[PDB]
Formats: structure tokens, C-alpha cells, sequence
RNA sequence: GAUUAAUAGGGACAGUCGGGGGCGUCAGUAUUCAAUUGUCAGAGGUGAAAUUCUUGGAUUUAUUGAAGACUAACAACUGCGAAAGCAUUCGCCAAGGAUGUUUUCAUUAAUCAGGAACG
């Protein structure tokens, strides 16, 4: 036995008690016990002796912890598959300034969030804001590039030339005769 | 008289060097209790806003106490006077008057609060550190391995880097167990990692040709004129400089007096000009 | 008087200030309080005190 | 039964299988991608994990330990602070191996402070 | 000889409130530097690479010393300050908001040309 747990916030209760079926069923597939604790709020994850699997029992801190954050239930059970994994970047200490900091944020939300769809069909990613803090995921090569995106447009680098950048990327990435060189020219 | 003295106080009650006369009078007349009450009116009554006037009082206060007070009322006093003025400058009075009382211990031990507390921005303070062991303590060695903790402490802005190690570098050259060779030491590692500095190039040749060897006072010519022909061969001169420094070295060959010298710095300056 | 305890309430900032003098918003109280006392002084000054 | 002390530094571009003792002090042994793969873009892939898992199960087999307590970290100073391919293939391929694990424990070094 | 006491004033007092300010103090990590050992062939970067450090041992593992930096997770459709802004503990120093009072001088009020403090 060997044990992972956190809180979770009286408006994601309600979110945890209606979506718990699934990601228990999932769980009980990966062969790990789970249940709710309701009158303090935590999910207490707790691995049995026929996990097959060794990776579970980290997919499944990963798991409580998104579920903490309030990230959708079953994209954090699309945690369960091999290249995925989460990321978080805080961006309030990032800015400094209040207001600023604000008008970073929408503007990296865009308008009707057509440049986060962008981006996320672009790096192959799902992308959760939750205000100070950001939730990630996707491949790792994915995870590394939005964490220079969410960088960048804290640092007031607008997004339209990041999916400029990585429009040009993808195509000199997938054409094959310009493999290896610097295309810091094209950028 | 005391009756004078009340006469002139009521005159000028802002009078700082006045009521430091009456009050050395006080401690020449040996009421030091006395003399203690008439500083603290002077704390009291003196116009408020004269800061200069009252860390005039506040140092006589300090003279007073660490020449017949006791180790108790200096702290005490070294507590209030922090509390009432600027902490660092009556951390540095407080040095300064321990280097004059000759009590270089507990001068040290102050010098190493002062340099834990005061210096992640004060170049000054490890200055005076390095100026207190290239004098009278002798610890050179631990001097510039104060200078390793000094670029630990501060942060690496130009000021603090850039003006610590020349400042360290002049004090080895003002000092004669600091060692002119450390502070060429210092000075060629400084124009090695800013080789563009020509302001620093300027000091160095500066300094050189000061009295750099402080065991005998002179300067060192074979050197000077090395390092006038090293700085005649770096680059980014500016022709204004360049002209600055030829004459910098046509009037070092002046006071030196070699005649052959002085022609070659003009031959330098006009095959220099040619361009 | 209210006078009187407004200039009490003056010298007790200005103290403060002068015991450190880089404290600029109690500097702004003092310049607001110092209006006030302008204010107050002329006011019952045309009454006769 | 003897217990000791795996620590896995999994970033993202590199990967250090790296046993020691119990206290943390003598290093038993270590294998990186380039002991493994050595390509310097497949330098962190699962399979070079794998192949470094072996190797070090392998020898701590050869030694005898026949359990670990793993340690887990990334780069959590700056960076980001989650594991990598490399490390959950690597603990995947290392209970596969054979040994068994006691208690897990991912411990990074986050700071209070960044920026 | 001296009106209503104003559903406009200012103040006083008391309990408070404040990630408001200044000064000092107390921790907390993370980074860098240095040391000590176990090291023992790459590390490191990238989308691939390169530079670079690498048998005097890099990267690593552990323990310390020194340094600067900032106060994560609690952190808000919140709170304080006029603004810029303000998040460890504690202490000191004045100040400020609201509440209440069985508190007072009774127009003292409001607005900004000129000007002045803080960015």
C-alpha cells in the first residue's frame, strides 16, 4: 500500500460526486481503490497488490491533482495513456502588475477562444486557464512548445505571431529535405 | 559659564557645535551625567528638522559614552541612535570612532555586522573593511578574501562589480602591505573582462602614475610606459581619447624629464593620427 | 479646542517624519493635515482669536 | 528483504537512472541515455529508459538488493516540475524487471521564491 | 445680551479593521558560488544541431558554508492605500476607514484659474 491524496475545493464536491463512477470503473481497471471522502473533501487513491501496472499509481496522483484543479474528468483519465502528462505554469508572479496581468490573460484567451482552438489543434494539446495557474497536456514535445507559448504572451509576444511561428515549424517540420539546419530565417 | 552658555543656547537653540562646546565643557568640569542630560536636551530642544545638527549631537553622544561610559550605555545609545537616524551611518561613525580609539577588536566585530547587515548594497562599508586591514590589523590576505565575499554579496550591476575591485585595486595601491602588485592584479583582471572601459584604462594609468609604490612613494616608468603603449594598442579610441591619452603620457615623460620619451610620444601621436 | 488637538495631532506626524524622513505617504498626511490647520487657523481667526 | 535507493532525475531532453544507498551517499550505480541510445533526440525516449532500467536492474540484481524505494524529482527549480517518458517507463520497466517496491515517494525541489 | 443643532461640518473617546506606510527583526525555500565525498562517460541544447563542460570527473547523490532574489500551494466577481501599488513571523512608530457615544467652536461649507507633493 502506498498512498497519494489532496483536497478539492465545495463547488468541485457536487463535479466529483456525479462524475465519480467512470473514473473509479477506470481505476478498478487499473486494478487501484479510490473513494470520496465527502465531509472533508479529499480523494484518497490507494494502491491494491494486483496493479499490474507501476505507472498507475503516478497516473493516478496525476489524476487527483487535476481533479483538484478542476480539469475535466475524463481528459484527466486521458491521462491514463502513455504521452500524456500534465503541466502547470503560474503567471501572476510572471506580471507583476494587476490590471496588465488581466489583459495578458484575455489576451492570450483571444477572441471566442478561436486562437486557444488554434493552438491546440496546432501543438495536439488541451489547454485549461484557471486564472493564476494554467492547465497543459498532450506530448511532451507539445508540452515543452505551450510552456514557450504561455511565456511568450505573458512577456507580451502576441499570439498570432506564435501561431505564425509555429504554422512556418510545422511546415518546414513535415517537408523532409530541409531536415537539420537553422530556419531562424523563415521565422 | 554655565550662564553664558544658557544665554547662547537661547540664542541659537539649533546650535549643534555650541551645545557640543557645552557639554565638552561639561565633561571637562566632570559631570558626565551632566553632560549626558545636556545632549539629551539638545536631542530634545534643537529644531527638529536639522538632521546634520542632531547626528552632531548623536556623535559627541557616542565620543562620550565610549570614552567614560561603559560597553552597556554604547550599546544602548547604538540602539537609539539607529532608531532614531540613519542605521548604516551610525553603524559607520560608530567604526570610525572605534578606529580612532584604537579598541580594534570590537572595531572588527562591528565591521563584520555591519558588512552582514549593510552589504547587499553598500560598496562603501567593505571598502572601509579592506581600508581597516591594509591599515593598522595587517590582513591583506583576508582582504581580498573579503573582496570573494564582497562579489558574492552584492549583485553583479556595474556599479558594484566595476567599482569594488578598481576601488580595492587603488586601496592595494594606496596601501604598501595592500601590494601595487595586487593592485595590478586587480586592475588586469579588470581590463581583461571589460577591455572597453577606457575610463578604467584611464585610472589604471592613473594610479600608476601616481605614488604607486607607498613604501617609497614613487611611480614605476618601465610599467607606465608599458602600459601607455598597451593602451595606444587596444581598441575603440575614440581620437579624443586617444589625443587625451597621448597627452597624458607626453606630461608623465615631462615630470619624469626623458627627452627621448617625450619625442616619442609625439612620433606615437603623429604615426597615431596618421589614419 | 479642536485647533489645539489638530496641531497636537501636527507636531506628533512631523516627529514621525523627522524620525524617518523617507516616509512620503506620512509626508502626505502631514502636508493634508498642515491644509486643514491653514484652514481651521484663518476660520477662527476672523471670529477674533 | 534489502531496501534501497533509486533516484530518477527525468527531464525532458535527458534521463538518470541513478541508484544509491539507503543514505544517499555511496552511488551503487548510474546510467544515463547515452550509456543508453546516445541519440541526441532520442536521448529521452522510453525505450533508452528501458534499456538503462535493464542495465540497472541488472546490476543491482547482480549485487542484490531485490527492492528499491524510488525517489522521483524533475527540474524544479525553474523548470517544469513533472517527470518525464523516461521515468515512468523506466519505473514500469524496472517492476517488470522484477524487484518489488516498498512505499513510492516523488520528491522535487520546488521553490517559494522564483520570481 | 447666545435660534433650529444640519438627514454638510472637523474633532474627542472606546472597541475595532486593514497582504496601508516606514524602520528593524524572524523564518522559508529555490538559484548561484565554494567545499567534501560516492562518482565515472557522457552531460547539454535542440524541432534536429552546434557552442560549452567533460578521467584534475562534467551531469549526478548527499551534507554544509556564503551570497542575492522572492514569499509559491491558502490568493478571492475579496481587503487596504488617492495613485503608482500592497502578500513569511514578530516588534516599534506615527497615520487612515467604518461603527457607536449620555462629545464639543456653530459656518466653519462645495468648486477649481495661479501653484505645490507623490510616478
Amino acid at each position: 500500500e502506498s498512498s497519494f491524496m489532496t483536497l478539492f475545493p465545495k463547488y468541485r464536491e457536487r463535479y466529483l460526486k456525479d462524475c465519480w463512477p467512470l473514473v473509479t470503473k477506470a481505476l478498478e481497471k487499473h486494478g487501484i481503490a479510490a473513494t470520496l471522502d465527502i465531509v472533508e473533501g479529499s480523494m484518497t487513491v490507494k494502491t491494491t497488490r494486483k496493479t499490474y501496472d507501476p505507472a498507475a499509481i503516478l497516473k493516478a496522483r496525476d489524476l487527483i491533482k487535476l481533479l483538484a484543479r478542476s480539469v475535466p474528468a475524463p481528459q484527466a483519465l486521458k491521462i491514463l495513456e502513455d504521452g500524456m502528462a500534465c503541466d502547470i505554469i503560474k503567471i501572476r508572479s510572471m506580471v507583476r502588475n494587476k490590471e496588465r496581468f488581466v489583459k495578458r490573460r484575455q489576451r492570450l484567451l483571444g477572441q471566442n477562444g478561436t486562437t486557444l482552438k488554434a493552438l491546440e489543434l496546432l501543438t495536439q494539446t488541451y489547454i485549461l486557464v484557471h486564472g493564476n495557474t494554467v492547465s497543459v497536456m498532450g506530448g511532451y514535445k507539445g508540452l515543452k512548445e505551450v510552456r514557450r507559448v504561455v511565456e511568450d504572451t505573458m512577456n507580451n509576444i502576441h499570439p498570432i505571431y506564435l501561431i505564425k511561428e509555429l504554422m512556418i515549424k510545422r511546415e518546414l517540420a513535415k517537408d523532409p529535405a530541409l531536415a537539420h539546419e537553422d530556419w531562424s530565417r523563415y521565422l | 559659564t554655565a550662564s553664558d552658555f544658557e544665554r547662547l543656547l537661547l540664542g541659537q537653540p539649533d546650535s549643534s557645535e555650541l551645545w557640543i562646546a557645552y557639554m565638552a565643557s561639561q565633561m571637562q568640569v566632570n559631570d558626565l551625567s551632566s553632560a549626558r542630560q545636556i545632549a539629551e536636551r539638545a536631542l530634545k530642544t534643537i529644531n527638529i528638522r536639522e538632521e546634520t545638527e542632531k547626528l552632531n549631537v548623536w556623535i559627541a553622544y557616542l565620543n562620550l559614552e565610549v570614552a567614560y561610559g561603559t560597553d552597556e550605555t554604547v550599546q544602548e545609545v547604538f540602539k537609539r541612535a539607529c532608531t532614531y537616524n540613519d542605521d548604516r551611518e551610525v553603524h559607520e561613525r560608530l567604526a570610525s570612532i572605534y578606529i580612532q580609539s584604537g579598541k580594534y577588536k570590537e572595531a572588527e566585530d562591528l565591521f563584520e555586522k555591519i558588512v552582514k547587515k549593510y552589504g547587499s548594497e553598500a560598496p562603501h562599508v567593505w571598502y572601509n573593511y579592506a581600508h581597516f586591514l591594509h591599515t593598522k590589523s595587517n590582513k591583506p590576505e583576508q582582504a581580498r578574501a573579503l573582496l570573494k565575499r564582497a562579489t558574492q554579496v552584492l549583485g553583479n550591476t556595474k556599479d558594484t562589480y566595476l567599482y569594488l575591485l578598481p576601488k580595492f585595486a587603488a586601496l592595494e595601491f594606496r596601501s604598501p602591505n595592500g601590494d601595487r602588485e595586487q593592485g595590478r592584479t586587480l586592475f588586469e583582471k579588470l581590463l581583461a573582462t571589460y577591455p572597453k572601459r577606457f575610463d578604467l584604462w584611464n585610472q589604471l594609468l592613473d594610479l600608476e602614475t601616481s605614488a604607486s609604490s607607498v613604501a617609497k612613494n614613487p611611480a614605476d616608468p618601465s610599467v607606465i610606459r608599458d602600459l601607455f603603449e598597451r593602451g595606444t594598442k587596444v581598441k575603440g579610441l575614440r581620437p579624443r581619447q586617444a589625443k587625451a591619452w597621448f597627452r597624458r603620457w607626453a606630461q608623465w615623460e615631462e615630470k619624469f624629464g626623458d627627452a627621448k620619451s617625450r619625442e616619442k610620444v609625439s612620433a606615437k601621436a603623429q604615426e597615431w593620427a596618421r589614419a | 479646542e479642536d485647533l489645539y488637538f489638530l496641531i497636537k495631532k501636527a507636531v506628533a506626524v512631523r516627529k514621525h517624519l523627522e524620525r524617518n524622513r523617507k516616509d512620503k505617504d506620512s509626508k502626505f498626511r502631514l502636508i493634508l493635515i498642515e491644509s486643514r490647520i491653514h484652514r481651521l487657523a484663518r476660520y477662527y481667526k476672523t471670529v477674533g482669536v | 528483504l534489502v531496501f534501497g535507493v533509486a533516484r530518477i532525475f527525468a527531464s525532458f531532453n535527458d534521463t538518470f537512472v541513478h541508484v544509491t544507498d539507503l543514505s544517499g551517499r555511496e552511488t551503487i550505480c548510474r546510467v544515463t541515455g547515452g550509456m543508453k541510445v546516445k541519440a541526441d533526440r532520442d536521448e529521452s525516449s522510453p525505450y533508452a529508459a528501458m534499456l538503462a532500467a535493464q542495465d540497472v536492474a541488472a546490476r543491482c540484481k547482480e549485487l542484490g538488493i531485490t527492492a528499491l524505494h524510488i525517489k522521483i524529482r524533475a527540474t524544479g527549480g525553474n523548470g517544469t516540475k513533472t517527470p518525464g517518458p523516461g521515468a515512468q517507463s523506466a519505473l514500469r520497466a524496472l517492476a517488470r524487471s522484477g524487484m518489488k517496491i516498498g512505499r513510492i515517494e516523488d520528491v522535487t525541489p520546488t521553490p517559494s521564491d522564483s520570481t
